[PDB]
RNA sequence: CGACUCUCGGCAACGGAUAUCUCGGCUCUCGCAUCGAUGAAGAACGUAGCGAAAUGCGAUACCUGGUGUGAAUUGCAGAA
RNA sequence: ACCAAGUGUUGGAUUGUUCACCCACCAAUAGGGAACGUGAGCUGGGUUUAGACCGUCGUGAGACAGGUUAGUUUUACCCU
RNA sequence: AAAGCGUGGCCUAUCGAUCCUUUAGAUCUUCGGAGUUUGAAGCUAGAGGUGUCAGAAAAGUUACCACAGGGAUUACUGGC
RNA sequence: GGGCGGAAGACAUUGUCAGGUGGGGAGUUUGGCUGGGGCGGCCAAUCUGUUAAAAGAUAACGCAGGUGUCCUAAGAUGAGC
RNA sequence: UCUUAAGGUAGCCAAAUGCCUCGUCAUCUAAUUAGUGACGCGCAUGAAUGAAUUAACGAGAUUCCCACUGUCCCUGUCUACUAUCCAGCGAAACCACAGCCAAGGGAACGGGCUUGGCGGAAUCAGCGGGGAAAGAAGACCCUGUUGAGCUUGACUCUAGUCCGACUUUGUGAAAUGA
RNA sequence: UAGGAGGGCGCGGCGGCCGAUGCAAAACCCGGGGCGCGAGCCCGGGCGGAGCGGCCGUCGGUGCAGAUCUUGGUGGUAGUAGCAAAUAUUCAAAUGAGAACUUUGAAGGCCGAAGAGGAGAAAGGUUCCAUGUGAACGGCACUUGCACAUGGGUAAGCCGAUCCUAAGGGAAGGGGUAACCCCGGCAGAUAGCGCGAUCACGCGCAUCCCCGAAAGGGAAUCGGGUUAAGAUUUCCCGAGCC
RNA sequence: AAACUUUAAAUAGGUAGGAUGGCGCGGCUGCUUCGGUGAGCCGUGCCAUGGAAUCGGGUGCUCCAAGUGGGCCAUUUUUGGUAAGCAGAACUGGCGAUGCGGGAUGAACCGGAAGCCGGGUUACGGUGCCCAACUGCGCGCUAACCUAGAACCCACAAAGG
RNA sequence: UCGUUCGUCUGACUUGGGUAUAGGGGCGAAAGACUAAUCGAACCAUCUAGUAGCUGGUUCCCUCCGAAGUUUCCCUCAGGA
RNA sequence: GGCCGGUACCCGCGCGCCGAAAGGCGUGCCCCUCGGGGCACUGCGCUGCAACGCCCUGCGGGCUCUCCAUCCGACCCGUCUUGAAACACGGACCAAGGAGUCUGACAUGCGUGCGAGUCGACGGGUUCUGAAACCUGGGAUGCGCAAGGAAGCUGACGAGCGGGAGGCCCUCACGGGCCGCACCGCUGGCCGACCCUGAUCUUCUGUGAAGGGUUCGAGUUGGAGCACGCCUGUCGGGACCC
RNA sequence: CUAGUAACGGCGAGCGAACCGGGAGCAGCCCAGCUUGAGAAUCGGGCGGCUGUGCCGUCCGAAUUGUAGUCUGGAGAGGCGUCCUCAGCGACGGACCGGGCCCAAGUCCCCUGGAAAGGGGCGCCUGGGAGGGUGAGAGCCCCGUCCGGCCCGGACCCUGUCGCCCCACGAGGCGCCGUCAACGAGUCGGGUUGUUUGGGAAUGCAGCCCAAAUCGGGCGGUAGACUCCGUCCAAGGCUAAAUACAGGCGAGAGACCGAUAGCGAACAAGUACCGCGAGGGAAAGAUGAAAAGGACUUUGAAAAGAGAGUCAAAGAGUGCUUGAAAUUGCCGGGAGGGAAGCGGAUGGGGGCCGGCGAUGCGCCCCGGC
């Protein structure tokens, strides 16, 4: 929107806002990230520490799919239960949630669970996640 | 370069303005493809406009092996088990894939049932006017025949979400899910050292 | 009162701004696939009652023929 | 030493020279300034591009506040 | 004997990033089909050095010279 | 006599790699500060005193000097002197 | 006597080569930083980097002498063509605004400012004091992480050339070798 | 000041709204009247002769005094600098609107023949010749012209070119080359075969094709006439030659 | 006696002047002690006339970003230099960036800082003319035959008569 | 370019036409001379709107707020963070 | 004596009489004791100061317009600079053109929509002025929803305190008490790299009751994000223009 | 989309893919080799004929150093077997392609005007109010536009139906069998060199050297040896569609430019003109509705002038719509002693301003509305 650009308010002002002494010159500091270790060293060290150097080890031909493990916490397992089936239950009778049908591979343990037992059926799980599920009275099932 | 910003990394140092691709012909592309589809539909009428039948396959790569999609074509065993000869299938609307394999029985069974399901609802006109050879159909059938459009055999991508209710039994509560994973990971990494200690047993002992 | 210089106004010059246009340009989109030894693209010279250029044409030379249309071409003259 | 800048302060050998120094006359051959007065006033000897020689220096290209020789000096008609 | 003192030199100077190489440490991690097993690649901590010492890999000449600038800066008058 | 006539002859030569030489030629470089620049120096890392104006900071190619080391003891501690 | 690879030999000289330097002596002059002849502790001469000579020659550099003369003392006069005036024709450079001075202050040499001097229409021909006059983004000097020509003991390369193996490349004989 | 922000003014489109205009739109002109701190705006008068404006939203190649800015136009300079080499013109008459500059006659001079004379090669291209002519052009002028317009004009067995080779160039097979291209002696059934023959066969084939000189080499012409303009030798007359 | 010092200022430097204070009671500790011995903390309950003068809403908190990184001048302290309208420092202010009144004239000297106006009064500086305002009222000194002399900075004059 | 004055003029002489050598190349009795008014590397087009820490310019109004020439690091000192 | 102002309240006026109008006129208490003085109860309404002039289509009135005169002030702009009127550069004049833009990435701020989600941006369907509009997919496309490790891997077991806007209860109220958002400060728990620790169980190398740490994280104990739009800023691009 | 990611990189500046997944579009084929041997069954050419893009006859020739047929790893040759499957031309069309024609309604009344296409009145068409022309803003004046109608000519090798012809002992499918089972060589592959890549003990490619195999070969993104595992079969060839498209030809559009803009060129523009050449490269649109483009008279050598004539208008007069500024002439006015202009004051002249400046409101008395 050219009508709100501020250069339209500096018309009639000689320098267009860039100063009389230090002008608007072409590339007075160099182009791009020139001088990251010479004359932009303070800026690179201050705002981007860790920028220079080589850490760790290479992984020729990395495929992301090999590393895919979506995760869900136990605090979110009861939104997964439909209400009518959340009603059908006894003290020993609990719903079973295949988190694999919701796109999750591992179950993590953040958050609280209600007293109602649950049977989480997952590919992977953490220590605490099963410790919290058992403490609610439910069980864990491993699948593939 | 100046104030706390992200490190700039734009790849604009070549003669990029000579390879700018704009999309002003996108609405015209849709129309040409629509006319192409429409013109194709008439020249294949009454054959279905989606194309030949595609089998169910599981996708590759961990991330997707839980999802089913359409594959290129039926294997030779799937074709022969359903009793559709190798060189007749493309002529009646069924694609073939001489390269795909059947490593797991369930996949083979699923795609066999599709061929019978397709064969059940398939109708074939005679090659001439009055002669009815093998595989042809009744005149009543050939008048009720229209050009079906869309996906006449849909593929469900994966398992429907079901949250059943069961009773949590004492064995279920005793099972250590985390303990099972760690001991099974343990066995995997000791596989060589165990086999080596075993292997050297028969070498020396 | 005058001459000269400067200046204000009216009129008249000089010049081609402005306005109003536009058989041109620019941009986007679509369809199609057609040069040549059977001599192409390009170059040259000719060619009209009155023509230099452009346009057209080739000693059949601003055209011959067929077909469609249906009474003009036009700057002047003439067969009509 | 005073008042006093009214008048005057030259001809030549050698040197591009300012400076100098001799010859000679003279009453005297005082000292200075004016964008170190004065190049759209001259001249171009020197210095101060490009050619070239010598000496010293430098491995060399070349250097020389060393010596040498040859090397373009434009315009007024405006205002004062 | 002990309280204590001792993390170099009585105190104030005496020293060095990334990348690379090299060493030490774990009965460590990886080489992505699984293993054995050389080799390689990592993790932590040192050394090999940047003295222009917050750290480019670097000889002249130009009088045959060029360009962007500088009165932020010399060579002449003027000024203190 | 199925040798045109001679000379060399599996060495020359060719092709591909390897080492050496190579301003003949290509590309490039040839710090900074600086009472102009150059030459000199280092006031570029760096310590003590002073300048420094009794807190701290404080300049100059300011002043008088120093540094790139040395030490199994010249490190530690105890005792005696 | 120290030293060197050798210690500048024959010659030549204040030379187009000598700083000092206008060297010292003589000659030329009335008077010579000039010239020529000598002298040689030669800043910094010297032998094909050629040394020393040298008749003839030279639009080559330099000194002197006779003749000649407006080069000069010292200017005057004459001719032609201009300039000048007229008819006709008719540009360009340059141009912030302009256009009289003295002193002061001021970016430290004003046309304008301050304070004084002054100052009267309109015109013609000249002149070179000023306009720090015109011409040209100083060629000297510096700066720039701008160049280029040339050089080399700069860094990095490279054509060429030399050298070896393999290939082309077959045949068979001996001697030391394994 | 450098710099930042807000609120406005102005220009041109697009979506909407509200309107003016042949009873005179836009643009432009004015010593016309006003409004606003200002950017700007409103009206009057004139000129013109067919388009235009305000408001809301939105958009942009949107505001000039400079850049030795770009293009165009215009001044002062200024009726000024200037029209000065190659010795030189004068008198009558004709012509004509108009004569220093055209034409005829007379006189006075110059080039002085290594010419200011008579002819060509290159280069030009109609400038050649006649008739006519308003402007422009011929740095004054012109009745005039190398200008403008309309016509006309270049005649060859014998002059040339054309033929031959020079230095040199191009080139087929072959060699190189990624290919464009680069190599001619490298020697290949080298291009071409030539000659006698036809009524067919014979012989021979050697250093070999093409281009390259209007000054080199070379079949053959002379004299006299003729036009406004062609010819000395192209046309005519006569006489020859290859 | 800058690179000597016993002594030792003026100016400038630091801290404090309550509600973020104090006490009693009963608890915690893996720290400390011979030890409830302490150190600290926790919970409760009470008190605390606001604890010098003056002045006053806060960068208090956070974000995004521009320009600048040639300075120069004056009084004072101060280094090199014979000195300089020279070079380099310390504190403050000014100019730069700012007009206005005065110093004739001037970037930083004196006064003073600002919307457009009416009236009044001042600051620095002045009151013979130029030039608004007295040739005002007083007292002395000076007589220049050198241009007497006459404006903070400031546009000099010294030793000596 | 012009005037006067000069150098050479049987020779390493003057000259026309033809032909050969083309740009890091030619050609040079050598001056970095000449190669179409262009030469210490011609000319033409393109890459190319090459890069510039350097010079010049940078277009309407009002109102409000309002600086810095100092620190540290940088082949850094006319620049930048 | 000068400047401003002219009253909607402050003053002032009517409500009773006298008086042209100033102004006066009543009663009672206190005071001196002349003059007279001081206080008193107070109510309803109302509420822009005047008097005369001058001119009235005129030779009048005023004017922001034009010219001229006079007094005071007053150097030429743009630019770089500590400093420009400069003997610093550019500018003879006029008209027209003429320079921070477009795009990609990111960031803060602001607006809009939805919200643990959010995007329909490649396609498909449909659409008769529309290359528009409208529908559809996504059960996992991007970003977010979880992090620490070089990696193998493991992956948040549920927070107290001080100050706090605001609400509520109590008091005649000043004061008190209760709960306390955001934000600031303080101390912790948990996840992970590293270290340390080890009951029990177990597939003998795994698990992990308990117990940890002057260590490290862009962590958690607050789900706030995603899409679009605009200014500004950094960067790449011809990149404000030459 | 992965993804500014893995990687590559004085690990600096920077650079940078692929797999998976989602869409568009989908289609697979044919050779060589052991396999005619009672038999080259194949192919070209001349000539002749006919139904003529070909088929037939015949004569020459190619080819056995190999034409045809089989066969291509998914296989295949064989053997057996109930079985199951196969030939073409007519006739009319539908679609797509080009072309020519035909198609609604006012020019009714008044005014202004040169001109009515403008205003007012009265009407009409509209599946047609896109656009253009015609003397000023026209739905109805003209061409067109909407709905469609018609007539002519193509290419087509796509399918829609009626007609006759009836596919086979050949081949193919399918059921079993196990005997066979042939599969591309200076090539692969390895070394080394150079280049290239994101490809890192080497991604592709190329030179040279070495140089294969047939329980064998190529891969599984870190060089190496062994055991296993997944995977594919190079060294011969063809193959639509989805994609690209500053040229060519034919269209349709636009929040674009409006004659210094837009292409260099709106115009006899790649023109004039320049350069030996390669090359460089402009300027320049607008009378009027209609030429009605100014007869004639008079002065002049002429160009022209003055009268006149045309026109709504020429003062719109052949570079002619409008017609700014700089700069210039004439007429009128004003001022001036080495600048002028400028800011504040006011005085004199001008020039201009009547919304420049009022004559109305309340009581009243009639005399009518
Ligand atoms: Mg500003
Ligand atoms: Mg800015
Ligand atoms: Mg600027
Ligand atoms: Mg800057
Ligand atoms: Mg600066
Ligand atoms: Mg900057
Ligand atoms: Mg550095
Ligand atoms: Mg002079
Ligand atoms: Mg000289
Ligand atoms: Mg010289
Ligand atoms: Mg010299
Ligand atoms: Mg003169
Ligand atoms: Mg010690
Ligand atoms: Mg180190
Ligand atoms: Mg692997
Ligand atoms: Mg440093
Ligand atoms: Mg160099
Ligand atoms: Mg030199
Ligand atoms: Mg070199
Ligand atoms: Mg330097
Ligand atoms: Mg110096
Ligand atoms: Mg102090
Ligand atoms: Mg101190
Ligand atoms: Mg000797
Ligand atoms: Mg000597
Ligand atoms: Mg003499
Ligand atoms: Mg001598
Ligand atoms: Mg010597
Ligand atoms: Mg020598
Ligand atoms: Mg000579
Ligand atoms: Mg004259
Ligand atoms: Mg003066
Ligand atoms: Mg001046
Ligand atoms: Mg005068
Ligand atoms: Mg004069
Ligand atoms: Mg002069
Ligand atoms: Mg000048
Ligand atoms: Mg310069
Ligand atoms: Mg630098
Ligand atoms: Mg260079
Ligand atoms: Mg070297
Ligand atoms: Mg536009
Ligand atoms: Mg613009
Ligand atoms: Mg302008
Ligand atoms: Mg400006
Ligand atoms: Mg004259
Ligand atoms: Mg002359
Ligand atoms: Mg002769
Ligand atoms: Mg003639
Ligand atoms: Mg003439
Ligand atoms: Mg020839
Ligand atoms: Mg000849
Ligand atoms: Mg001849
Ligand atoms: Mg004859
Ligand atoms: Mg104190
Ligand atoms: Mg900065
Ligand atoms: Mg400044
Ligand atoms: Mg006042
Ligand atoms: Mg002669
Ligand atoms: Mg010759
Ligand atoms: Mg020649
Ligand atoms: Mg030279
Ligand atoms: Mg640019
Ligand atoms: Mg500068
Ligand atoms: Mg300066
Ligand atoms: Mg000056
Ligand atoms: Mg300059
Ligand atoms: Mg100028
Ligand atoms: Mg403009
Ligand atoms: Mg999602
Ligand atoms: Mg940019
Ligand atoms: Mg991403
Ligand atoms: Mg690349
Ligand atoms: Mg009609
Ligand atoms: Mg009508
Ligand atoms: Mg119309
Ligand atoms: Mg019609
Ligand atoms: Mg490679
Ligand atoms: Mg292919
Ligand atoms: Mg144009
Ligand atoms: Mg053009
Ligand atoms: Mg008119
Ligand atoms: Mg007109
Ligand atoms: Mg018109
Ligand atoms: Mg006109
Ligand atoms: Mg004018």
């Amino acid at each position: 929107t050219t009508r709100f650009k501020k250069n339209r308010k500096k018309r009639g002002h000689v320098s267009a806002g860039h100063g009389r002494v230090g002008k608007h010159r072409k590339h007075p500091g160099g182009r791009g990230n020139a001088g990251g270790m010479h004359h932009h060293r303070i800026l690179f060290d201050k705002y981007h520490p860790g920028y220079f150097g080589k850490v760790g080890m290479r992984y020729f031909h990395k495929l992301s799919n090999r590393f895919y493990t979506p995760t869900v916490n136990v605090e979110r397992l009861w939104s997964m239960v439909p209400s009518d089936k959340a009603a059908e239950a006894g003290g020993d009778k609990a719903p079973v949630v295949d988190v694999s049908q919701f796109g999750y591979f591992k179950v993590l343990g953040k958050g609280m669970l209600p007293e109602k037992p649950i049977v989480v059926k997952a590919k992977l799980i953490s220590k605490i996640a099963e410790k919290k599920i058992k403490a609610a009275g439910g069980a864990v099932v491993l699948v593939a | 370069v100046k104030h706390n910003n992200v490190i700039p990394n734009g790849h604009f140092k070549k003669h990029w303005q000579n390879y700018v691709k704009t999309w002003f012909n996108q609405p015209a592309r849709k129309q040409r493809r629509r006319i192409a589809r429409q013109k194709k539909a008439v020249k294949i009428f009454p054959r279905p406009t989606s194309g030949p039948l595609r089998p169910i396959v599981q996708c590759q790569t961990r991330k997707y092996n839980m999802k089913a999609r359409a594959g290129r074509g039926f294997t030779l065993e799937e074709l022969k088990s359903a009793g559709i000869p190798k060189k007749l299938a493309p002529t009646i609307g069924i694609s073939v894939d001489h390269r795909r394999k059947n490593r797991s029985l369930e996949g083979m069974q699923s795609n066999i049932q599709r061929l019978k399901t397709y064969k059940a609802k398939l109708v074939i006109f005679p090659r001439r006017a009055r002669k009815v050879k093998a595989g042809d159909s009744t005149p009543e059938e050939l008048a009720n025949a229209t050009q079906v459009q869309g996906d006449y055999m849909p593929i469900a991508r994966g398992e429907k979400r079901s949250v059943e209710v069961v009773k949590v039994t004492e064995e279920m509560k005793e099972f250590k899910a985390y303990g099972k994973l760690r001991v099974e990971r343990m066995n995997q990494r000791q596989l060589g050292a165990r086999q080596k200690k075993a292997a050297e047993a028969e070498k020396e002992e």
